[PDB]
């Protein structure tokens, strides 16, 4: 009557169907944006570019958008830079859906939860073109705020209670003011130094004494933590490697 | 077992900010630090930028708020006690039907119209402020358009639908309980606002926004041990945090987003929540008198 | 008096003054429009 | 700069005056059509 | 069928139950024991829903409804024809949701990430359980749960809301609405800030965390931080769900009257009870 | 038109055709089922 | 896939699909005998 | 006019055109189904 | 025709086809059950 | 047909098939209990 | 007026022009359908 | 008064002035339309 | 007056002015369709 | 922008604005001939 | 009893005492204003 267009069809229904068309287009756009990393898909066994995909393939992958960096650098998304098919693991079954048996110590072989993305060897930059993740020694201005336990010199122990080492230095992000890493000197090897992510620590400020505990890896696992080069500025690949190694603890912290 | 839900150890440094052209106005606010905010997020407070558009928006908004509060206090004969008693029930009511879209007497809705105009102007000037602040920092204006969606819903509720009906009588009052009562009576007058399909779409997108911002928050907190909280850096250089975030949802759900595109989903769900809502508000009364009868006609109801 | 601009930046003073005067004038015109006597467009009779 | 302000003002004032002239002509025509200042007995 | 980086984390282990029996993938999906159980419950519940649609008079997707038993049955199991099917679908849905969350737990262990996501999903499962189990049990009948139907569960929402004559006046409902709206606003702001930082315009190199902090320091006066924003967003959504659960437990099990006149307590505090 | 397979991979075209024609067959069958005349399950009278 | 198994798989697939089609056809014949599903121009008298 | 295909990938153009044409055809068919006159399934009389 | 297995893996084809056939059979059985004439459980007279 | 176990591992396909069979059997029993003739617990008369 | 394409990308401008024209045409068609006089599906009388 | 441009920036001042003038023009036009005497689109009788 | 394009880029100025003009034209047309006298689709009598 | 191309853009922009204003003026004159939009003292009719 | 001042510095102690006492005075005065007998402003009669 008042709002109809043709007998049964009215304005509200037409606007609804217009929204449905727009939402289908928006879903297509959002899925195109989603398919900007890890695409196109590879075969599970051989690794050839194959996938059960229809007429939407032409619309599935977007043209590489270009990200500009404040160093002259550039990222392409999608960049069709893929991983090698042969990893340090073997198929439990040759059925393309089976999982992988690691063929070694997966902590130091970067297999599974220990696997780290193959990033670039450049530290995160600040607004001034300098490394963002730095030790507190080479950032005199930065200081640990009061009313919080200072995690310097506290014993670093695992869940079993064994004192893995001692913390000497804190590594912090300059871009976002927060602690990133604790520098830990090994009680077993003074000549060895490791980085333990701050996200992997408990404050433990409420106990008989003050200590730093880690629930992921055991004390001996601190003897194989990946090392870094500059000791005062850490690249993205190095930090990603260290975090992946520490995060691999929970799955297989007691052998494989 | 740490979770990155609270920051046990905080860091405090010399406050600093990205460089902007000086302009007519400087940065204002003598930045300080707070402890609970630093426990949940960053600790620094301010400084707030107050440009020409900022001054304009603040003046218009303050004028509107003072008009609204003066009217609310005057409605209870300036009694602070009785103002406390009725504060939730107090409301600046819109002008009646007979006055159309013209100026009503101040007591009969003129103050409501003046306050609504000043509030609309301040909100639009705040939108311009968000746009200009994003452009000044050499950034994109996604926040401005996300805000424009909400402004569309606000103007549809307060101004656009009155324009279409030629009448401010059915606009929403300036009160705590009165605006809820407006919501209830608007739904009742137009037949079970559940049967509005754009209301259903808006509820779907509100539920989806909560769902998405729980999924995404929990995902980033789950990969925060892997540098996953540093989302823009994982967007420009994909780390293993982003890879595991994608693979979790790919294995549990069949598909996944990018660290960049998940926020496109986040943007669009929030924007659509209010876009469909504004459309549904603009459609009621003008095109669809009774949403229950529309639902009966179109198969949403069992046709009593 | 002559040094009022040695404490206030003339750009900020002018912008704030213009904003306040514009909003106040708009408010006054709106209030007169909301009257049976000073609404010059409705033009209701004095008597 | 401030040197270009002279030419900018030279053209800005001409634009102001032409816009104001068009607006004033419009107001005069509207006043002929319907004046907007009512008399003591309202409008008639 | 794998992402460019997928054939590197597809290791075994990380499963709570099943050992190596169901530790595999089908297409993109990980199955596990709990994927099998969520298929078991989903297939059965969906088949029962379609069966109730067949018993129904419509086949209209929006008029298909599975009604709970009449309140005259109390908390008793009902005959399948009249009420029991809703109960079995409820139990199947609960089992499927729990299996889904547990499969998410296994995936989290396999990828070595935190268990935040299944914990957050636990709140949605709890909201559903409070709506179909906890509240009907407290109220004493299965007929206080909502029907499983597209538009009929909205009829349930409206009927129960107007049972207390205005359900807006439920203060826990006000707080849940506030949290839901604030979650939507915060999600809009966060997605917008991330997109604007990543896509700043022509030229316009990608901006860092300092630019993102500066934007909301200038516009609002405070910036939460690129890590704390996900914290506050997850807490906002979970608290919205918690306060919705609270407002629905308060209505019926605890409060059985008009919510609007619950607020008269406020009207009659001794320092303005003018009488 | 034998050349279109230079543009369209046979797997992609075949999967897309399968899905599209299945959905279209479902749609047409459901439309027929919602009609008074061509619903072959209730078999209502023509006249 | 290796073509050396496609010959066997297609023959098994053809045999099984003919078996499935024949069983379905016999079931449809039985249902039609019990109750046909194509109304005449009066309904289902 | 043969130059348009230098602007657009022929696969993109063809798939997008097929999508647009099918959606438009579905739209028109449904609009006709909504009318009393052109609905060929209930077939209301012209009179 | 056997070349179809040079496009499609046989294992995933079998599992997907089995799932699709089972869902279709469930759908048709349920549709018949909702039908007055073809519900073999309720068994109303066809006369 | 003995070769099907090359396509599907018995140790897991068997358990998945057992789960599917249990779901189907329990669904059919629920459907029968939903009826009026084949509900052996209600035992409603056929006459 | 051929220098406009030195400012606007022919591909992007042509796509945007096509989409804008399609939406405008669709809206005009639906507006005409809404009116009584120009609705060509019901075909109401001029008088 | 030529130094007014030695304080503020011509480009921003011009865009702000254009936006403000357009918004004020829209507001005055809308107010005039909302009045019975000066609504030039509706039939406006002086008496 | 050619120096204004010194301050403003031809391309952004063109797109902004194009969108502004189209939106204003749409608004004026919708206003006219809202008025009884100037709705050319309903065609109400001048009387 | 470059002053040399600024002159050319200003010239042909001025021509285009003249064209648009002329077409719009013709449209307005046609509409006014059809139905004027300035009412008289006693309304319209 | 003087020993209070080496745990509570007089700055915070006195500001807290001032806020507490002022709030309590406001409370008591408002409570009296709510009662008819002691509302010295309304001044209802004792009887
Ligand atoms: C309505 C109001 C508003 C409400 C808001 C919300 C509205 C809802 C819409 C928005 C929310 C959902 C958004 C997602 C939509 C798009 C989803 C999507 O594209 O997922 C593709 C996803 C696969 O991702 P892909 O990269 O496109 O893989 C396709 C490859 O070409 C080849 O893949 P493959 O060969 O690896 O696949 C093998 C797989 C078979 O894969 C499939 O079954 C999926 C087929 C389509 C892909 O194996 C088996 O499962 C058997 O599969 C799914 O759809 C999973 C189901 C999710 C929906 C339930
Ligand atoms: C197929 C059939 C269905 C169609 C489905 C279309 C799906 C939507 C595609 C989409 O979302 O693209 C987002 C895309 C995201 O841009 P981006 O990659 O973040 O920009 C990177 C730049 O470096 C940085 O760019 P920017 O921040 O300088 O760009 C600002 C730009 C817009 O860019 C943004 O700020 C983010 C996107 C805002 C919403 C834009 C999409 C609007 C809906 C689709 C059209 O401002 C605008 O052009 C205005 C757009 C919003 C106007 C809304 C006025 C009301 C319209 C409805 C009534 O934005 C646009 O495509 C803008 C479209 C402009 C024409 C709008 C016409 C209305
Ligand atoms: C008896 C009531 C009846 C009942 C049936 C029912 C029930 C439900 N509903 Mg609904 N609702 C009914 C009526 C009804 N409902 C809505 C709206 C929604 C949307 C709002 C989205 C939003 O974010 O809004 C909120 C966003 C806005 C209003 C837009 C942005 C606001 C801005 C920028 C304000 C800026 C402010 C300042 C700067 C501050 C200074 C100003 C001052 C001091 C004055 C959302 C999806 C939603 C949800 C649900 C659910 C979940 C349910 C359940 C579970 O039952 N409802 C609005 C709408 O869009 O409708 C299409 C609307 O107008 C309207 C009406 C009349
Ligand atoms: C996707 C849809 C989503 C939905 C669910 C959603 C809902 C609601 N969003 C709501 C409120 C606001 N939203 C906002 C801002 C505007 C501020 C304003 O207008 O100030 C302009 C007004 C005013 C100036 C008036 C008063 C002023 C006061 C109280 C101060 C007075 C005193 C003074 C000046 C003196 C003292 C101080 C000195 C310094 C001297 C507010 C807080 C904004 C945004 N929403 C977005 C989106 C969404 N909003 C996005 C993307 C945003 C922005 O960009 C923008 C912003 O700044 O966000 C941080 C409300 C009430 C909502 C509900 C539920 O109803
Ligand atoms: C999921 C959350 C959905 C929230 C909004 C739902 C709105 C639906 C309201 C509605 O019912 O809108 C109707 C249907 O829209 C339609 O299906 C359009 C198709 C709906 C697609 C839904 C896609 C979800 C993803 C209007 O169309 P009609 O021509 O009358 O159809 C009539 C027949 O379908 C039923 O007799
Ligand atoms: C900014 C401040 C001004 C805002 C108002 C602007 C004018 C609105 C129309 C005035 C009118 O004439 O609208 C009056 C009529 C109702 O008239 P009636 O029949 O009830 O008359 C009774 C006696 N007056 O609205 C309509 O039916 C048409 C509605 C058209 C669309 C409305 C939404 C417009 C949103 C603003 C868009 C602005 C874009 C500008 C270009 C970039
Ligand atoms: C700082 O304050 C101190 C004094 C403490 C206290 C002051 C004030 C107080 C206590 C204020 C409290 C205010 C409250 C409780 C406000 C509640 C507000 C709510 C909930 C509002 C909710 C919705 C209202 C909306 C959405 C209204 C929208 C109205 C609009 C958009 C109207 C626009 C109208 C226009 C543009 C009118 C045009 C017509 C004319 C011709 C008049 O325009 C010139
Ligand atoms: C008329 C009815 C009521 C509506 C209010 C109308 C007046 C208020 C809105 C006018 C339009 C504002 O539009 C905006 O104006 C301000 C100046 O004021 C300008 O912006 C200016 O202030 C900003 C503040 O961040 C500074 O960077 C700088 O001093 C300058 O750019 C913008 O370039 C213009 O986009
Ligand atoms: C940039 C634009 C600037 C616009 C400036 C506008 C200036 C306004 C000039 C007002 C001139 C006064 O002109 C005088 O006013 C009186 C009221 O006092 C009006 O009085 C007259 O009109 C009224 C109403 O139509 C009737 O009662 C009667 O016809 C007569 O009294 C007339 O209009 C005129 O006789
Ligand atoms: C996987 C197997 C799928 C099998 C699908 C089989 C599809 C075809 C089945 C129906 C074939 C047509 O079957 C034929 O239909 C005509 C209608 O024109 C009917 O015709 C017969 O019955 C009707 C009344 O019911 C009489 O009016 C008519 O005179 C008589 O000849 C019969 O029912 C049958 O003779
Ligand atoms: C360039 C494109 C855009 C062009 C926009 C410009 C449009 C301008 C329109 C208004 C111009 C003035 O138009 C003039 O108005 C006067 C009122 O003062 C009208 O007034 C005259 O005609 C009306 C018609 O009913 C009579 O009632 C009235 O007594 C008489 O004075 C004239 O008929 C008209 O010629
Ligand atoms: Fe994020």
């Amino acid at each position: 009557n008042k709002g109809d267009i043709t007998g049964y069809m009215d304005v509200a229904q037409v606007v609804l169907y217009a929204f449905w068309i727009f939402f289908a287009g928006l879903i297509i756009y959002l899925r195109r944006e989603d398919r900007r990393e890890g695409y196109p898909l590879e075969d599970a066994i051989s690794g050839k570019i194959n996938s059960l995909q229809g007429l939407g393939s032409v619309f599935s992958i977007a043209r590489p958008k270009i990200f500009k960096l404040k160093t002259g650098a550039t990222y392409a998304a999608p960049n069709f830079k893929r991983d090698a098919v042969a990893i340090k693991a073997t198929r439990t079954a040759p059925t393309a859906g089976a999982p992988f048996e690691p063929t070694g110590n997966p902590m130091t072989d970067a297999v599974g939860p220990a696997a780290y993305a193959l990033r670039d060897e450049l530290p995160d930059l600040t607004l001034g073109g300098q490394p963002a993740i730095v030790p507190l020694r080479v950032a005199p201005t930065f200081s640990v705020a009061a009313e919080d336990t200072d995690p310097r010199g506290l014993p670093v122990v695992d869940r079993k209670g064994a004192v893995a080492g001692k913390v000497t230095d804190l590594w912090i992000d300059r871009a976002s003011i927060a602690i990133r890493y604790l520098e830990v000197e090994l009680a077993a090897t003074p000549g060895r130094k490791v980085l333990l992510p701050f996200a992997a620590t408990r404050i433990n400020a409420k106990t008989k004494s003050k200590t730093v505990t880690v629930q992921s890896i055991l004390a001996r696992h601190f003897a194989n933590v990946p090392t870094i080069a500059k000791t005062d500025s850490i690249t993205r690949r190095e930090e990603d490697k260290v975090m992946a190694y520490y995060s691999s603890g929970y799955l297989y912290s007691d052998r494989v | 077992e740490y979770q990155n839900i609270l920051t046990g150890v905080q860091v405090r440094t010399a406050p600093h900010s990205a460089p902007i052209a000086k302009g007519i106005f400087p940065r204002l606010g003598k930045p300080g630090f707070s402890y609970w905010l630093g426990k949940i997020g960053d600790a620094q407070i301010g400084p707030i930028y107050l440009g020409t558009t900022g001054v304009l928006s603040l003046v218009f908004g303050f004028f509107a708020i003072e008009i609204i509060g003066f009217n609310l206090l005057a409605s209870v004969n300036w009694s602070p006690m009785e103002f406390g008693r009725q504060f939730f029930w107090l409301g600046l009511e819109p002008p009646a039907a007979e006055y159309g879209l013209g100026f009503a007497p101040l007591a009969e809705g003129g103050w409501w119209q003046i306050a609504g105009f000043f509030l609309t102007t301040s909100i639009l000037l705040w939108w311009v402020r968000m746009y200009r602040r994003a452009r000044a920092l050499k950034m994109g204006t996604h926040t401005a358009w996300a805000f424009a969606s909400a402004i569309f819903l606000f103007l549809s509720l307060g101004f656009i639908r009155p324009l279409l009906m030629g009448n401010f009588s059915e606009s929403v009052p300036f009160g705590i309980f009165p605006h809820l009562e407006w919501t209830n009576s608007f739904s009742l007058n137009y037949g079970n606002f559940f049967y509005n399909p754009f209301h259903m779409l808006s509820i779907a997108f509100l539920y989806g926004s909560a769902l998405l911002f729980a999924m995404h928050g929990a995902t980033i907190l789950a990969v925060s041990r892997l540098g996953g909280d540093r989302e823009v850096e994982q967007i420009t250089d994909r780390g293993t945090a982003a890879e595991r975030a994608a693979l979790f949802w790919r294995w549990t759900m069949g598909f996944n987003a990018t660290m960049e595109s998940i926020h496109r989903w986040a943007w669009w769900f929030a924007v659509l929540c209010t876009f469909t809502g504004a459309i549904g508000i603009l459609l009621t009364g003008t095109v669809v008198d009774n949403w229950f009868e529309w639902g009966v006609k179109h198969g949403l109801a069992p046709a009593p | 008096m002559w040094r009022i601009w040695q404490l206030f930046d003339p750009r900020q003073a002018l912008v704030g003054l213009a904003t306040f005067l514009f909003v106040l004038a708009l408010l006054i015109h709106f209030i007169l429009l909301s009257t049976e006597r000073f609404n010059w467009l409705e033009g209701a009779s004095t008597k | 700069t401030e040197g270009e302000a002279k030419e900018f003002h030279k053209i800005f004032t001409s634009s102001i005056l032409v816009f104001f002239g068009v607006a004033a002509f419009a107001h005069l025509l509207v006043w002929i059509w319907r004046p907007w200042v009512p008399g003591p007995n309202g409008y008639s | 069928a794998l992402l460019s980086f997928e054939r590197k984390y597809r290791v075994r282990g990380g499963t709570l139950i099943g050992g190596d029996l169901f530790d595999f993938w089908v297409g993109p999906f990980y199955v596990g024991f709990f994927g099998v159980t969520t298929l078991l419950f989903t297939v059965l519940g969906t088949a029962l829903i379609v069966w109730g649609a067949a018993l129904g008079p419509s086949w209209t997707f929006w008029q298909i409804s599975i009604n709970p038993p009449d309140v005259s049955y109390g908390l008793a199991m009902a005959p399948m024809a009249k009420g029991g099917l809703w109960q079995i679908i409820t139990f199947s849905a609960i089992g499927a949701f729990v299996s889904w969350a547990l499969r998410e737990v296994e995936i989290c262990r396999k990828l070595g990430i935190g268990y935040h996501i299944p914990f957050a999903f636990g709140f949605a499962i709890l909201a559903y359980v409070s709506l179909v189990v906890i509240r009907p049990v407290m109220m004493g009948a299965w007929g206080y749960g909502f029907p499983y139907g597209f538009m009929t569960h909205l009829d349930w929402v409206s009927n129960t809301g107007y049972q207390y004559a205005n359900f807006h006046y439920n203060p826990a409902h006000m707080l849940g609405i506030t949290l839901f709206f604030t979650t939507c606003l915060a999600l809009a702001l966060h997605g917008s800030l991330i997109l604007s930082a990543a896509n700043p315009g022509k030229g316009e190199v990608v901006k860092g965390p300092e630019h993102e902090n500066t934007y909301f320091q200038d516009t609002i006066g405070y910036s939460v931080g690129t890590l704390g924003i996900h914290r506050v967003g997850l807490i906002l959504a979970l608290s919205a769900v918690v306060w919705s659960i609270i407002c629905m437990i308060l209505s019926g099990p605890i409060y059985t009257g008009s919510w609007p006149d619950w607020w008269l307590w406020w009207q009659k505090l001794p320092f303005w009870n003018h009488g």
